[PDB]
């Protein structure tokens, strides 16, 4: 775990830019904006408040190395991604459309690339009318 | 495949008027036999019923293990449940266990006691068990479980308070009335056992009348024990009531959240690119546009999004409330009065 | 025209102090010719009330029989009603149903009966009859049904689960007590049945004390089932008031909604506009102010402004809640900052 | 004059400790004294509890008719109550009126039936009657009365329903037991009038047991009646229950309400402004600082100023609800809007 | 000094499965002394309970004065019970009070009786009473008493109404019935106190049948007491049980409230900063960086200070509530137009 | 009533100024600054609302006429008042002081100028140690 | 239907003017205010709420074919209309007044010319001491 | 108590700065702004209402000598003081470090000076592992 503070204190030096040892919610959007995101403030202040423990509006170190540590291979994330296909589930019975899966990605919330779907459908074996088990991506992509 | 789960749909996940009808007659015959076990106990008709018994109880056994069979057979339309193993996990689960022990002990009193006493006190007990049958997903059984964990402070409140008030009461009306003799010459209170039986028999609101005291001391407490103590064997109703009306129209209105789909879909995807972040060949990196350290600060960025997306989605399900209203306006407000000084010192 | 709407309000839609004391001293009379029903059954005054219950029944069957056709000339106010099949539609509804069979069968078995036993045994039960005349509208078996429908679910649970209880714990209670004597030499529980008669009478405790158990196994059995069980038949009272009183108080408050008058003008506005398109020669082309296409989207945008306006009004009647708090703010809020934005880019 | 309000807090605005033990000791020794009543009626103690009910009930006409002479003086701090005729609406009010009659029966009695059957007939009643002096203001019975009369139209639903339950089932009971006979000989059911007090009996849940089936037709009857009608003499409680709680929170929370002071001072300057107008010669002219037409203008926007206060002021003391919420925001929103808008014509 | 706490947590904070298992292997175990106490009341079983129980009430009590002066140490762990002065705090009690009278009397009943009627008098008494010792904290108690105590008008409310219909509808009973003779010979009603021991076991619905009218007034009195009584000795159920509920659910919810925590530490600070002020030498006076008037003004403001975060703190507790909404709607809208009217400005 | 409609037609002119037939907003705060008083938007609405009927946000002549039409000698605006003083009054007894109502007319709600409460007092007999019958008061001002 | 969905595609080509596909809120307006109405912003936006089921702000072609399927002459749709009518009835019977009817189809809510409403009496049995039967308008209107 | 009236006249003076009798609240602003400490409009609105039972919105000077009047050392006031410290308590007993003590002075709300964190924590011992019992610091501060 010496090699993993090591990259997470490195990856902190990132956002820190500064011997301050906090990250702000500019502190933050600078290094996205350098990426060319253009978040809003409202999102950055959304995301800053699912580190802190302190409630005081930046992240210490050890809340930054919390974030790191909890896993998503979970037993709660897991069933939240599950409980998420189900709203794009006709008849319940655990498959989905190929085209259907292809037009929720590519237009509601964050639209994606054309490329990244393309290579999400043949993740799984997509064959057998065209239908899906979407427990394979879950168990997929819970693998980490 | 189509005419699987719509079979599936037709027996285990019902709706509209013809499965209402088919579960509806059922219940009737089911029900129907077990009024024939009521008079097989009845020495007038003890013979007709009998008689009866033996040939619909192997109508409904032809007729629930062929539908046990058939419905095995149509959960293949669940995922859960294809293959082998899964038809297994089927049968695993309790009203399948049921079902089945009711056919096979069916099967099995009639091929054996065929040629006879404890086979009849057998039939009678399984037309009992046969009822189970009926609700097939368990939404009742569920629904009260639910509703007294979610209480169940309460109600251990109550029961402890009305237990000790029992046995206090009790005792000292069994030491008032001990040595007291009826009218017809008998002791209702030789122990305090009876006087057991007559404090849950009166907090309760029976009243039989079989055991009633007869001393001042007797009717002064058991007066003041009846006044006092019956609510706690009386509030369970209130609070099951409210628990189950709350619950169901909850459950109700949760159909109207829209705004969950979006929340999913986030959830989705941004999962998808924290996983497929793990692969440097990904076709995720081309949305940025040479990368000695942009790898993990991307990774990081992806990961916090993740779970805001995840508390969004968790969110998103549940009723909105007066909390998030305030916090709304606030940040908003916060952000207009910025918006306002940054425009304010533009000009200047 | 006039009287016979003033006539109407004064019998079918009442308010006021001079409908009521008439409905009154309707239920009075009728209850009192109840009693005399009562006490015809009785050995000393079963000659008195026999008379009396020949003269009062002809006063009444003229009463009823006039204010019957009176109130279904007074009906032609209505339009629903007016017409010959109109005052057809106003007979055809149960309460004028119930009104015409008491007056008819009265008059036959007293034009038949004249020269007289089934006569009075019929008598009793019209009399018994006819207090559904006071309930004119219905109002109360609405709401009682209303009220059943929405908590359809609930009750189905707790008849489901107190039914359970009743057939296991009374098939137990059988088996314990079937052999056992009482003090006066008979035996209580001879059969299931009089073990279900025990249960019902206990679990929804009434305790008549006909029937008591005698062993250990039945009194331990009993005590739990009474302590355990009860509650499933008592539940309906929370339930039902609770909904009771607030469909009162919605109803009530229904009233103060004042913004439904401009959403129900601009419904119609809308919607006649959306006829009166499909005359070309019509007056309403005369707002916009040659047309190749404008038809079609003229009328496409007036059907999903009926459309809105439907919804908008189909809203304007029900109470606020904070989801539209939620939804107003975030969507000013939004507009204020694209408009500060407007202006800040205005000035550069 | 101090003296006078003081003595009336202590008598009739109750608060504190001392006030409290006077009210309590005055219930302890009418409590007392009834109990003593009660024994007079047991042929051991009707001598005893007879002669110490002839002092005692001395001692206690002396007492009350002091405190109420008191009392009538100490009337005189309020203002409804000053001078001769304020004392004799002091006199009027129902619970003065009950004190009142207590005392003045109870020293005729001693006066006259001191040399007496009737006499102590009379005072056993007057011991249960005197139980009303306790509550002085009546809260009670104002709570009561407030709730019923909210409440009036799902308990007269109830009653009508549970009413009509009774009278059908019972006449069919009756049809079904009239010649049954019982074990001991004896008819059960001999009229209707028997099958009525049964089905009292049995719809309220007491069961005494006098009465019971024994038909099949009977006891199904009595069965399902006995599930599915008893709902509807236990409603009350929980709609009463439910209407005491919150009238009590919703008067106690009414407590906190501050705003209503401005909105109260208001009202009270802006009547009386319109009160002044119509003397030309006042002095409420100089605020506005000749006048053929002025005057007219000048009270019309005083009598409207005054109804807008007057509807202020009575919603100051309601609480708040979504409403409102939504009212002031769109209120607001569209002044900032105006006021943005205003500032963009400024620059150009 | 670890250890110490984590037994104390053990006893008398509990909670994992350990804990639990060990608490209730403790009721189990009283409980099943309780069961021979009850079975040394009977005359077939009062041998052998009755020596089972000499040697059990000695297991127990050493087992109990073990654990008692165990948790006695244990408890210096907290601040209020460091020091024999604590300890002697702790033995205050009553829970540990309760704890050390049943040893004592226990180890005295034993020591003394064994060479003994009231020792096993008394034997059962105290196992009755040892039931006590299971609730630690006594939470089932205290919420009891919180429901009680903030819906106590509406119970008096009840109690009230309840024992005068009562005590006049007994009376008049009585006066209908004392006559009466029964079909057995004997008078059910030949006192007043018996019409009242009917009454009580007839408004609570109980019915024993001991006591049951004959007359026609008495029937018709019952009828109507029996329907128009019985609901208010049934109401606390349903006003207890919403308490409870609300109690919970709300003491549970103050979980998440997780704003107090900067108020708490504003809290502390500013009311530190206030004692601070009254050493002029104090380093609080380096904030402001002589000073003839400086002192007192600080004062007065760090005051206000406090007592303004003495507010906000104890309102960060709470949860809320549409005034909270409007107020800081207001507040901040007012803000905004003075902002956006200060901007008019700096332009002109 | 004939005069009564002759003067309150008149008195619609002053509003009107126009053949609208119809107050606005606006129109009505025109005579209003007209006599130096400076309402608000909001006291202007909130003014209108309490006379109009017809939900459209002016006033027609007929409401107009309704508005003088009904009667402050009321037997409700009688106990409103009434209800009003109660909130001044300590121990309820039916009477206030006199410095402290002269403290309420001044500085709360609408101050009033010190001559209208010198007048005010003196319409009752304020001596007897200073208490004054408020009920007085509301026999006086609902006589008309 | 062929003939139905080719002036349904002629009709959005009118508002599509692109290869677009979609309609946007301005795509409206300007369609809008090439007839002389100007709409406002928010009308724009709560009108083209009421077609799409996608969520996104704009109008497929499929969704716009699916608000001309909807048919007018519905169970519904006319039980709306004639309990919008019950609100100006006074007493309930069945009927409205002649000059109530006037009154409210000129003033209130969208008003209408007034030769558009002396067409709309005359389309029923406006006589019988000026009532009218308002179902018999439904009927009418809702014959398509 | 005359000595204290004068010091409180005194001290009331300083806010008045005029024979005005009451301190409004930009009256307070500047006093506290000559100290260089630019307090919000919001702040001196919610600490001037802590103060005033008029509703006036100013502190007359009885209402100042009311609130100088009521004590500190008092059954409540320490009770709430307490209460404020179990938030910070883990595990309830009475006890809380000194790290966190200081972590907790110096980053939450009001933010503190080192050096008077550095005083606070020696005024109680705090010797024994660290421990400090909050009750010392509650008697403490409440004995004035
Ligand atoms: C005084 O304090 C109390 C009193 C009661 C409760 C309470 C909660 S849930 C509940 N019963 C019940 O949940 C059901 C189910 C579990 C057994 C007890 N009853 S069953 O007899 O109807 C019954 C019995 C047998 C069968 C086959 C079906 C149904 N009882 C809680 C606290
Ligand atoms: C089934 O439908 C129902 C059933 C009941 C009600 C209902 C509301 S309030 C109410 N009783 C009551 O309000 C009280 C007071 C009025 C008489 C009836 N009870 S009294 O006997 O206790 C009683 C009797 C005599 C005395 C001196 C004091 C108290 N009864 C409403 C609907
Ligand atoms: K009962
Ligand atoms: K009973
Ligand atoms: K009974
Ligand atoms: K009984």
């Amino acid at each position: 775990t010496e090699e993993q503070i090591a990259e997470f204190k490195e990856a902190f030096s990132l956002f820190d830019k500064d011997g301050d040892g906090t990250i702000t919610t500019k502190e933050l959007g600078t290094v996205m904006r350098s990426l060319g995101q253009n978040p809003t403030e409202a999102e950055l202040q959304d995301m800053i408040n699912e580190v802190d423990a302190d409630g005081n509006g930046t992240i210490d170190f050890p809340e930054f190395l919390t974030m790191m540590a909890r896993k998503m291979k979970d037993t709660d994330s897991e069933e939240e991604i599950r409980e998420a296909f189900r709203v794009f589930d006709k008849d319940g019975n655990g498959y989905i459309s190929a085209a259907e899966l292809r037009h929720v990605m590519t237009n509601l919330g964050e639209k994606l690339t054309d490329e990244e779907v393309d290579e999400m459908i043949r993740e799984a074996d997509i064959d057998g009318d065209g239908q899906v088990n979407y427990e394979e991506f879950v168990q997929m992509m819970t693998a980490k | 495949t189509h005419v699987q789960g719509r079979v599936y749909n037709f027996l285990e996940r019902p709706t509209g008027w013809k499965c209402f009808v088919y579960h509806f007659a059922v219940f009737l015959i089911v029900l129907v036999c077990l009024i024939f076990s009521v008079l097989s106990t009845i020495e007038q008709y003890a013979a007709l019923a009998t008689g009866t018994l033996f040939w619909m109880e192997i109508v409904l056994v032809v007729f629930f293990g062929t539908e046990y069979v058939v419905r095995l057979w149509s959960a293949g339309c669940r995922s859960k449940y294809v293959g082998l193993w899964g038809r297994l996990r089927f049968a695993r689960k309790p009203i399948s266990i049921i079902d089945l022990i009711v056919v096979v002990a069916s099967m099995v009193v009639l091929c054996v006691g065929s040629k006879a006493t404890s086979a009849i006190r057998g039939i009678r007990f399984l037309q009992i068990l046969r009822m189970l049958h009926v609700d097939r997903q368990g939404g009742t059984w569920r629904l009260l479980g639910s509703v007294v964990f979610i209480h169940r402070q309460e109600l251990i409140t109550t029961l402890y308070i009305g237990f000790l008030g029992l046995i206090f009461s009790s005792y000292f009306v069994y030491l008032a009335e001990k040595d007291a003799v009826n009218e017809s010459g008998r002791v209702e209170f030789g122990s305090y056992a009876d006087a057991l039986w007559w404090g849950v028999v009166t907090v309760t609101t029976i009243g039989y009348g079989d055991k009633v005291p007869q001393t001042w001391v007797g009717k002064t407490i058991a007066s003041c024990f009846s006044v006092f103590a019956i609510s706690f064997f009386a509030l369970p109703a209130g609070i099951l009531g409210s628990g189950f009306a709350l619950k169901v129209q909850q459950k109700q209105r949760q159909k109207h959240f829209n705004r969950q789909i979006p929340a999913a879909a986030s959830l989705i995807q941004t999962a998808w690119r924290c996983y497929a972040a793990e692969n440097p060949d990904s076709s995720t990196w081309k949305i940025y546009i040479l990368r000695e350290h942009h790898r993990a600060t991307i990774k990081v960025i992806r990961r916090m999004q993740y779970f805001v997306a995840k508390k969004k989605f968790q969110q998103a399900r549940k009723p909105y409330d007066v909390r998030d209203v305030i916090e709304q306006y606030s940040q908003g407000h916060l952000n207009l009065m910025v918006r306002i000084k940054e425009l304010q010192r533009r000009l200047d």
